[PDB]
């Protein structure tokens, strides 16, 4: 489908406009906009980012925590859900040992299973991390120039369970 | 928590011409926002009961929605020209002047259309300012404050 | 205090949102609001423009003027992809502002906090800290002998 | 004769042909050297910034600052008030140093030339010669 | 005569339309724009004046009829990005008329000399411009607006 | 303090240094540029030419100091080409700062200078060169090599 | 003058300019039809080898062992009792003909103008004027 | 089987110089050849002790072989230019005697050097120029035969 | 980022003195800053050796470190009389000469300073005057920059 | 703009960093460097002081003016808590700046700003904004009648 639009899939394709996902009306045939409203990244959730490519974090670190604090969803807009997100750092030099837990906020769009965490700190650096569809117990984690839209760490995130 | 001034205007009339689109992201836009109205102040439907606000996909509607969000560009398109905003504001002022529209509504559709915006363009979009701004611009549609 | 490549990408990119319309009256009403600024907290330096004729706000004589500033720093970001001409044109406009009498290192410092006051309010998503570094970088080598 | 549209036409037409960042240094580049292999006469008065090479930092600077004037004229076609201004304070910059006339109109047929091949058949020569003409002959 | 601005043809002129609103100070262009085409019509038949007296075009820059200039112009606007939703567009349109219907002194005529002007004005701001498909679409508008005077 | 050759900046730095080892003659070239690079060091700072001497400076083509030149020119290959690990470039340059600490008659001031010529050469051998990538890594690196003096 | 670095740059760029293979018949043809062009007064002594039709596989291959020796040249810009000694020879192989030594001032502005488009703005104009004037004036 | 004379050095000199390659190739490459060496013989691990030869990959280590091969470049590279090549092997010599090493460990390292090159080459290598020239190198740091 | 000029001695000379502070806050003061300047570079007790470098409690390197900071004073507390200070720094210069001191210990040391200093101070301290000035007196002692 | 019992206690310390010692050196090098920022701004007020010798900086003649000037700020701020005094020695301040033919209102603006410059640079822990508030209503006060 188009730039904006979300496929319904099937036997038989719908292209419908992505502010249609989970909002409440029937918008496609089939349903699927309407059938597959879970919330994975729910209050009290932790998800464990393991690294594997990190070209811009300030600490390079080889894991990094990912705490829902909170998550709220708009009665009359349910195409997304408001988180308030804590991630967390345990860094360790020669000079020092810093701990980290930068608090940001960030949305998930049910349009595309992919929460959006705005940058924590004024570096212009955010998380995106954009769920399988149908797991949600593992999601890979950009982390990028929000201005920009640069991918320059990827993490593969867990849930801890 | 801030006036729609000189900058905050830059900044909505340039975030709006991202978030407005054209071609059929617009035909959703509005639909969008108006699903969002409605859905908060059911009672608001009676009133566009001329151009079918039943079924919101009627292409009536279609037009009457995409028709607005006209005027709402007009509007902040000029942000940035008091003079010439004045008079579209005016003349918007007219067209609804009659109608018991209260201040409730308004309310309501301001708020649908920043919950939009919002979805709409990801990051990069100030609320305090467009609050502020679409403000303004209701203000001069209703004559109150 | 160094400016970085991924720094420069930041605001190449930044400059794009201020610097869209080919039409004046943005980046007019924008180079005015940073200079608003500058003299609402150094008033000394408002006299150095009466050249450009700024008791007449909306003149034109001083309008241009704006624009031309607005459009060299313009050329200077455009240019931060190009290091040694960069430099160069950074020395010459060094110049530019040396042989202009009363221009001090301060004024410039003063204008620099000017930009990251004003920006942050024309457009979300402003790398405030990345914008200062690379702009200090700039202002440096402009003001380096103005004082 | 640049009116209301006629101008628009290049005031667009020039921002897909100028371009962004290096884009532009390639375009002054190749016009400058397209106009001064036709007039060598003119690497006199380009003797500050190195117009011998033409691809040194030095001229590269330059070019670029040149570029950038005749940006903000172009953007400037719609408004007189400022035209006319920024106009009169070119010609000043320039009137300065022996410059013949007919370098300006050297300048044009190039400019136009470059932008010829850049924007293709689309390029609307008419609204072009109409309009740069105009901030020409305020510097001239 | 169902062949005149078909998908391909619409798609066209959208697109092409498009070329315009690139830039964030669209009101200094529509305004401008629509200025300009309301006056060349204005010039070619002056009946007109009187009523488009309403919005002070005796003042073009003034703002009273800028803004109408973006009414207008942005009206066109509307009829273009809906051309691919007829029933929309139908709707949209019809409104127009009735807009029309009752403002008397405005005849037929009008239109089919603005349709004239605009096809002589556009290519003059979009370097790509296919004559055929917008004059096809063009027209179908400007009949639709005012099938009722 | 931190933002002083980042990843990209390095990234780049590593990128424009290899365009000089494409052809397999990287000895002609390493000596040849290293050769140069010292002798225009010795020609600014002359106090050098002693410190050199008992690699035979004096003989800028002998193979005595050919030779040297290679070992610097690639000191400096090894430390590019570790800045992407951060530790092992510390401690390879740490080592580096000894090797020049029992080294009398070195002081800073040539390092710093070292460094403007550097600058000032590369340019000259490689038609993609990013001044304030370079710099910035260069600093990092030269600076950690002298600090002990 | 054509020190170390100097030369390298060259050594280095004539290599991405010239190529490979047929892509060096292209440079060599587009080199010479915009010489020819510029003074038809070369097709003169290039009678021997078709000039007249530089689409020909005869000048075709004059063409190419042309920049062949330009090449070694080139290569030589860093062993001086190479070059002198090349250059030497390669003076004999011309002085032998009615030949302008401004000829030799044109190809020269052209091998530039051509590396020019090939290279882009990298081109370092500098390093090539200073080294390949120096090899010119030794066949002059 | 093979002396290390002109062509035969060109040809390592060359292959070489795919061999070695740069950036994280070569923190490997001379990763892999130690490991090699190490595996061979055990005993000479206590040599680098000053520079963490008990753990490979401790970035002190990594210096330390990034810094070995380095040298082996400059021989390598000057097999050419037998007046220069001299100083270095000669210069190297002296950073080694003194060290208690067997011609035993040499003999392992350049088997190392051979097969992990032979790795990164796939085809194209040729083994007795390598074992002549590598050899003729090593020589000229231990003063012997 | 800034240079030891006229105001910046000021401050730091002020500030000094609330850091220095006397007795047992001394005692001390001098205690934190050599044991955060061995921790760094472990390598250096060995030059004070003579002192007891060993036990940074005894009283043998109590005196010393006190006696150091004592030195660190005089320097300060003349950074605005540019004429002696150049003496101080001088006579200290040559009671270091001759020592193998590395430009790399000054630098830990220095650091040791600035991290004390700003413990001690809590939060009426500028970094980076502190850091110009501790330079300049540095140099003044090295003869180096 | 208004100078609040907080603010004045803030000042009030704030002095006691700058004012310590009972030795003229510091007071005079922060004063001087004071008007050398006004000097470099406002280059017209030089021509003022020659009556004190500023063409001979280190004179002393000119130095023991530096110090009155201080001094005369010192009694100022250390006049904050008794008002109605500071009130009348304010106007006295006036009327010895009014009988000085050519101090323009902006001169005192001037060096207000030069303050503003400096002190930050002197002492750490400035609360530049208290300080101007409490400042702007000493000069206000000053040059009420000065222009
Ligand atoms: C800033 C927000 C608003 C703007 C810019 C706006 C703009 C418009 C515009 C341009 C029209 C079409 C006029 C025409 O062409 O005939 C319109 C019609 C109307 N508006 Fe608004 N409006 C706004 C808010 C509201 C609100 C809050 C309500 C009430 C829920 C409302 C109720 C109406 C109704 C009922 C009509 C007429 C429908 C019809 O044509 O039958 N508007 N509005
Ligand atoms: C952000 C850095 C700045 C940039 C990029 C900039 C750019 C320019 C440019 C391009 C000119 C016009 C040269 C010409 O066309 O003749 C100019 C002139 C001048 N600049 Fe700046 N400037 C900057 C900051 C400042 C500051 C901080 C001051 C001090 C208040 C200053 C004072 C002046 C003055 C007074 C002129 C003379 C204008 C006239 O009378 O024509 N500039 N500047
Ligand atoms: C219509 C295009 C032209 C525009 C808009 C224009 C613009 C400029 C600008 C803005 C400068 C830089 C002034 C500065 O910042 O110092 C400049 C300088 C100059 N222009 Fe032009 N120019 C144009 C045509 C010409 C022509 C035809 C000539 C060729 C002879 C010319 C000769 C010069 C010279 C010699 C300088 C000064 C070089 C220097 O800075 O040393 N210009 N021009
Ligand atoms: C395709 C082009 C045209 C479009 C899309 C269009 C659109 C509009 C719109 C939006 C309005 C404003 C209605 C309102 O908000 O109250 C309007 C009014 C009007 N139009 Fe058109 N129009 C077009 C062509 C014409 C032509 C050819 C004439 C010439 C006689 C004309 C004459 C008028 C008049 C006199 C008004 C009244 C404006 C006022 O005083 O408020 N229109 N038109
Ligand atoms: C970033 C550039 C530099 C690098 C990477 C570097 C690298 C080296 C290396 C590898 C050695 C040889 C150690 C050995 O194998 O025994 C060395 C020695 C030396 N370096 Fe540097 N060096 C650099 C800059 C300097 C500067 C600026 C000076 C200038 C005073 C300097 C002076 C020396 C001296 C005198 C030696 C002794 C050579 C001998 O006689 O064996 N180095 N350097
Ligand atoms: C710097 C560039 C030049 C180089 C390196 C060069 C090289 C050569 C070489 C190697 C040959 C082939 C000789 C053979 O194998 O028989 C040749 C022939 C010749 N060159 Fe040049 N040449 C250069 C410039 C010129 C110029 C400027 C002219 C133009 C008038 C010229 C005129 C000739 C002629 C007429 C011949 C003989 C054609 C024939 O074989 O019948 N050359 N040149
Ligand atoms: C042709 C092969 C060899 C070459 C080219 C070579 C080269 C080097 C180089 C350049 C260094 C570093 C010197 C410095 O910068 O301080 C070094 C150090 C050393 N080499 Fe070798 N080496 C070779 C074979 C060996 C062998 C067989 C052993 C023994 C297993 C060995 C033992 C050492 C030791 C222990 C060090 C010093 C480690 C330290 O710095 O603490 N080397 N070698
Ligand atoms: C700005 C910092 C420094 C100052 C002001 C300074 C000052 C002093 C003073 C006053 C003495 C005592 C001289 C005497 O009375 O005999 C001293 C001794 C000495 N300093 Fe420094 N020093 C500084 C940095 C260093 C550094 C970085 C080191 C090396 C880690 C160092 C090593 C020594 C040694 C070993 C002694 C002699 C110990 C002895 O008496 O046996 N100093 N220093
Ligand atoms: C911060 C507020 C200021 C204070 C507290 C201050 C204080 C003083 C004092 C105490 C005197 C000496 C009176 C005497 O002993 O006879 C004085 C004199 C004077 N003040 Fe100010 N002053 C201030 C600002 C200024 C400014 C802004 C100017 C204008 C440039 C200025 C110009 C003068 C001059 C020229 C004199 C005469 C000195 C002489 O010739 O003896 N003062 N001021
Ligand atoms: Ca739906």
């Amino acid at each position: 489908c188009d730039e904006h639009e979300h496929q319904c899939g099937g036997d038989d394709p719908q292209c419908i406009s992505k502010l249609f996902v989970c909002d409440g009306h029937n918008d496609c045939r089939n349903g699927e906009d309407e059938k597959d409203c879970t919330l994975p990244t729910k209050a009290g959730d932790k998800f464990i980012g393991d690294v594997c490519f990190d070209h811009c974090t300030k600490r390079r670190p080889e894991h990094m925590t990912l705490a829902f604090e909170s998550s709220s969803i708009a009665a009359f807009f349910t195409p997304i859900a408001d988180l308030h997100v804590h991630i967390e750092i345990e860094s360790e030099t020669d000079e020092d040992e810093s701990e980290v837990s930068m608090p940001a906020d960030g949305e998930y769009s049910f349009a595309d299973h992919r929460l959006t965490i705005h940058p924590p700190e004024e570096d212009g650096l955010g998380l995106v991390g954009e769920f399988d569809g149908y797991n949600f117990d593992r999601f890979v984690g950009h982390i990028v120039h929000e201005l920009s839209e640069e991918v320059c760490a990827e993490f593969i995130f867990h849930r801890k369970k | 928590k801030k006036q729609c001034g000189v900058l905050e205007g830059l900044k909505v009339k340039s975030e709006w011409g991202r978030a407005y689109g054209s071609g059929h992201d617009r035909e959703a836009f509005s639909q969008a926002i108006w699903r969002a109205t409605f859905a908060q102040v059911p009672e608001s439907r009676s009133l566009f009961k001329r151009v079918h606000g039943d079924d919101t996909s009627h292409p009536a509607f279609i037009a009457h929605a995409d028709r607005v969000l006209g005027g709402l560009d007009i509007a902040i398109s000029t942000l940035d020209q008091p003079a010439t905003l004045k008079e579209e504001l005016d003349h918007l002022q007219v067209q609804h002047e009659g109608r018991k529209i209260p201040d409730n509504y308004f309310d309501a559709f301001k708020t649908a259309i920043l919950h939009v915006v919002a979805a709409q363009l990801g990051r990069c979009y100030d609320r305090e300012a467009w609050d502020a701004c679409i403000d303004h611009i209701e203000d001069g549609i209703k004559g109150h404050h | 205090d160094c400016c970085s490549y991924e720094d420069r990408r930041e605001i190449r990119h930044i400059w794009d949102d201020v610097w869209s319309s080919s039409f004046t009256d943005r980046r007019v009403a924008i180079v005015r609001a940073v200079f608003d600024d500058l003299f609402k907290h150094y008033p000394t330096s408002k006299a150095l423009f009466e050249r450009v004729k700024i008791d007449e706000p909306e003149s034109g004589e001083f309008k241009s003027h704006l624009v031309r500033v607005a459009n060299g720093l313009k050329l200077l970001i455009n240019l931060l992809d190009d290091t040694l001409v960069l430099q160069s044109h950074l020395g010459h406009l060094a110049d530019q502002h040396i042989q202009r009498k009363g221009v001090t290192k301060e004024y410039f410092r003063g204008i620099g906090e000017a930009f990251a006051r004003v920006l942050p309010q024309v457009l979300s998503c402003f790398n405030v800290d990345a914008w200062n570094r690379c702009f200090h970088r700039l202002v440096a080598r402009i003001a380096k002998d103005l004082p | 004769e640049c009116l209301v549209t006629e101008s628009l036409k290049v005031k667009l037409q020039w921002a897909s042909a100028f371009g962004h960042a290096h884009e532009r240094v390639a375009f002054g580049l190749e016009l400058w050297r397209d106009i001064i292999d036709d007039h060598p006469e003119i690497k006199a008065p380009f003797s500050r910034v190195r117009g011998d090479n033409i691809y040194s930092p030095e001229f590269g600077a330059h070019s670029q600052r040149v570029l950038s004037g005749l940006d903000i004229t172009i953007s400037m076609l719609d408004t007189p008030d400022m035209l006319a201004a920024q106009l009169a304070h070119l010609k000043v910059q320039h009137v300065e140093r022996n410059l013949k006339p007919e370098f300006f109109d050297i300048f044009l047929k190039h400019l136009l030339h470059v932008l010829g091949d850049r924007l293709g058949t689309h390029f609307d020569f008419g609204a072009w010669h109409d309009c740069v003409d105009q901030i020409i002959d305020g510097i001239k | 005569h169902e062949h005149c601005c078909s998908e391909e043809d619409h798609r066209i002129v959208q697109k092409q339309w498009d070329i315009l609103w690139r830039d964030t100070e669209s009101s200094k262009i529509k305004i401008g724009f629509g200025r300009l085409l309301l006056t060349k019509l204005a010039k070619d038949i002056p009946e007109v004046n009187d009523l488009f007296k309403r919005v002070d075009i005796e003042h073009a820059e003034g703002p009273k009829f800028s803004a109408h200039a973006l009414r207008i112009l942005n009206g066109l606007d509307l009829a273009i990005n809906l051309l691919d939703d007829p029933p929309a567009l139908d709707a949209a349109l019809d409104h127009l008329a009735h807009q029309h219907e009752v403002r008397e002194g405005v005849q037929k005529a009008h239109f089919k000399k603005f349709g004239e002007i605009l096809a002589t004005g556009l290519p003059q701001v979009l370097d790509d411009y296919d004559a055929l498909a917008w004059k096809s679409c063009l027209k179908g508008i400007l009949t639709k607006i005012s099938s009722r005077l």
